[PDB]
């Protein structure tokens, strides 16, 4: 820190309202890592909270962030090493002028309703394509298991 | 705790650790589970190369941090 | 006067500039590298033109047999490995050696880095291949070529999506908060470079933007490694003049340094994809005879064009990396057809805009692959 941008995005972060994404703390030295809990709110994830970690390289906003799912999660885009998919921040659609409330936005909005013809993990791709309710099921159970609180 | 061991070949070695353990143990288990001779081993963190008998806590290495495994150039 | 003769002369140098004798180097594969090391550490440049003797101990006079053109292969393997911290890989996924900025944690790296000089100039002047080689950036810099922000896009594809990015959008209005200065991560500690004078404290604009690019695009292919590059250059240029290398391109210096590379015809059109081109299209049959017609040495340079390099991974084109993770060799068809082919190496992708007649896709094609300057 230098990371004067990663300043003005923490601020427009905790002022934006964010319902969605809270107790953010942060490595406050150079704020490359941001810690935070994901709170969906439809079903099948609603029970549930999520701890994330985002990681900046050191030449944002020339290179996307990375998010990791602390928590574990059921979701045909998230493996079970916590690694999301999310494209908004994929090495092939990354602008500099893309802001993290917006990242967090579009990871929210993967998590309300998944997108199974792209996935990291096949079984619940298919299980979500097919049978969209033996998928709840299963999720709710591993959110009520493993997930966190409030929401 | 859990450790990863990152190597410039991009081979993410995870090591399983308490924070009792000293470079030497690390280096041990790293011996034991790539076959790597501790003697040519170099562990980095944070900018810091890691000195023998000291322990991973003298480092203040939490969970889930990231170590770096350089080797040693043969001829010294 | 292209290739065939620009080798001709190159090796002609050579020959009319060697010492007579010989000079021994012994080794023995447990030790190669220390050994190795030792043994062109202590010689004089010019001994390294001289007649080469490798011995390997332990396997002493039956064999050879032999021989030690496997020298050049197994010591390139040992000095190039990343694990030694001198080079290290481009990419994730594309396997081709850049400078490691790390590598000062190496007692006397500006001693390696004149050893290997030394090293590949002596592959040069022998006439001998190594195992696997340099980015092009790499090689551009070794024939004093200026590297652009194009040739980004082969070393890191997010920075130079970010660059271009910056180049052609309106940034007034978008609160990108950029300043002249940049950081980098180098074993786990990170580091921040001005870029001018203050840099850190000077805010990116429109106005500023086009200096600010220009800055980066340096910084990034330079960060962290001037002084074991000259190291290299010097080493190699005491052996092998770099002014001889003048009338090769990068490309050419990669065939030079690997050999002719295999390529299986049949290999590569199984593991092609098509891009509003189909299996069927003319231009694409037209593509394959073309592919089947020419040299070995167009098909490498081909290679180079829509891949970046004229090597192939272990297995062959069905298993052919791209920056994000595997892509196939791919052919999309463009607009116009006043154009010359195009590519991107890092999606693995020619841009083949519909030609009229075989003989024109060929001599396009063969003029956009042969005129890379």
């Amino acid at each position: 820190a230098a990371s004067r941008r990663l300043m003005k995005e923490l601020e427009e972060i905790r002022k934006c309202g964010m319902k969605n994404f809270r107790n953010i703390q942060v490595d406050e030295a150079n704020l490359l890592t941001w810690q935070g809990l994901i709170v969906p709110d439809n079903p099948p994830y609603d029970k549930g909270a999520f701890r994330i970690e985002i990681n900046f390289p050191a030449e944002y906003p020339f290179k996307p962030p990375k998010i990791t799912f602390k928590t574990k999660i059921y979701h045909p885009n998230i493996d079970e090493k916590g690694q999301v998919c999310l494209p908004v921040i994929s090495a092939e659609n990354w602008k500099p002028a893309t802001k993290t409330d917006q990242v967090i936005q579009s990871l929210i909005a993967l998590v309300n309703d998944p997108q199974p013809e792209h996935p990291l993990r096949a079984d619940l791709a298919e299980e979500y394509s097919k049978d969209r309710k033996k998928f709840c099921k299963n999720a709710e159970e591993f959110t009520k298991k493993y997930g966190e609180k409030r929401p | 705790m859990q450790i990863l061991v990152k190597t410039f070949t991009w081979k993410t070695i995870t090591l399983e650790v308490e924070p009792s353990d000293t470079i030497e143990n690390v280096k041990a288990k790293i011996q034991d589970k790539e076959g790597i001779p501790p003697d040519q081993q170099r562990l980095i963190f944070a900018g810091k190369q890691l000195e023998d008998g000291r322990t991973l806590s003298d480092y203040n290495i939490k969970m889930g941090s990231s170590l770096y495994l350089v080797l040693r150039l043969p001829g010294q | 006067r292209g290739f065939r003769w620009k080798l001709a002369h190159f090796r002609y140098l050579c020959q009319s500039n060697a010492l007579p004798s010989h000079v021994k180097i012994n080794v023995s594969r447990q030790t190669l590298f220390e050994d190795s090391f030792q043994q062109i550490m202590a010689l004089k440049p010019y001994d390294l033109r001289r007649r080469l003797y490798v011995i390997f101990r332990g396997e002493e006079g039956l064999d050879y047999g032999g021989l030690a053109r496997e020298w050049f292969f197994l010591l390139s393997h040992e000095v190039l490995n990343p694990m030694y911290c001198l080079f290290e890989y481009a990419g994730k996924n594309n396997y081709c050696l850049q400078i490691n900025p790390a590598s000062t944690i190496n007692p006397d790296h500006l001693s390696y880095f004149c050893f290997i000089g030394r090293f590949i100039a002596m592959a040069l002047f022998h006439g001998k291949f190594i195992d696997t080689g340099f980015s092009l950036p790499f090689y551009k810099r070794m024939l004093s070529k200026k590297l652009t922000i194009k040739d980004l896009e082969s070393i890191d594809t997010e920075f130079y999506n970010s660059l271009i990015w910056i180049r052609d959008n309106n940034i007034e209005e978008c609160g990108l908060e950029m300043y002249f200065s940049v950081d980098m991560e180098i074993l786990g500690k990170v580091t921040s470079h001005d870029l001018k004078l203050g840099g850190s404290n000077i805010l990116v604009t429109e106005e500023n933007k086009d200096e600010y690019i220009g800055l980066m695009t340096e910084w990034r292919f330079s960060r962290g490694v001037q002084e074991q590059t000259k190291a290299f250059l010097d080493g190699f240029n005491e052996v092998v003049p770099l002014q001889w290398l003048q009338y090769f391109d990068e490309k050419e210096l990669e065939v030079m340094l690997c050999g002719m590379q295999e390529v299986d015809l049949a290999d590569w059109q199984r593991n092609t994809v098509y891009r509003h081109y189909t299996r069927n299209s003319k231009q694409i049959i037209w593509f394959w005879q073309f592919v089947k017609e020419t040299d070995n040495e167009v098909r490498m340079r081909l290679l180079q064009f829509v891949t970046g390099t004229c090597r192939l991974p272990l297995g062959g084109f069905a298993e052919l990396m791209g920056s994000n993770g595997p892509q196939k060799f791919c052919i999309e068809k463009v607009g116009k057809d006043t154009w010359l082919p195009r590519s991107h190496t890092c999606f693995n992708r020619l841009d083949l805009p519909p030609y009229k007649s075989y003989e024109q896709l060929k001599e396009k094609l063969l003029f956009a692959i042969e005129e890379t300057e």
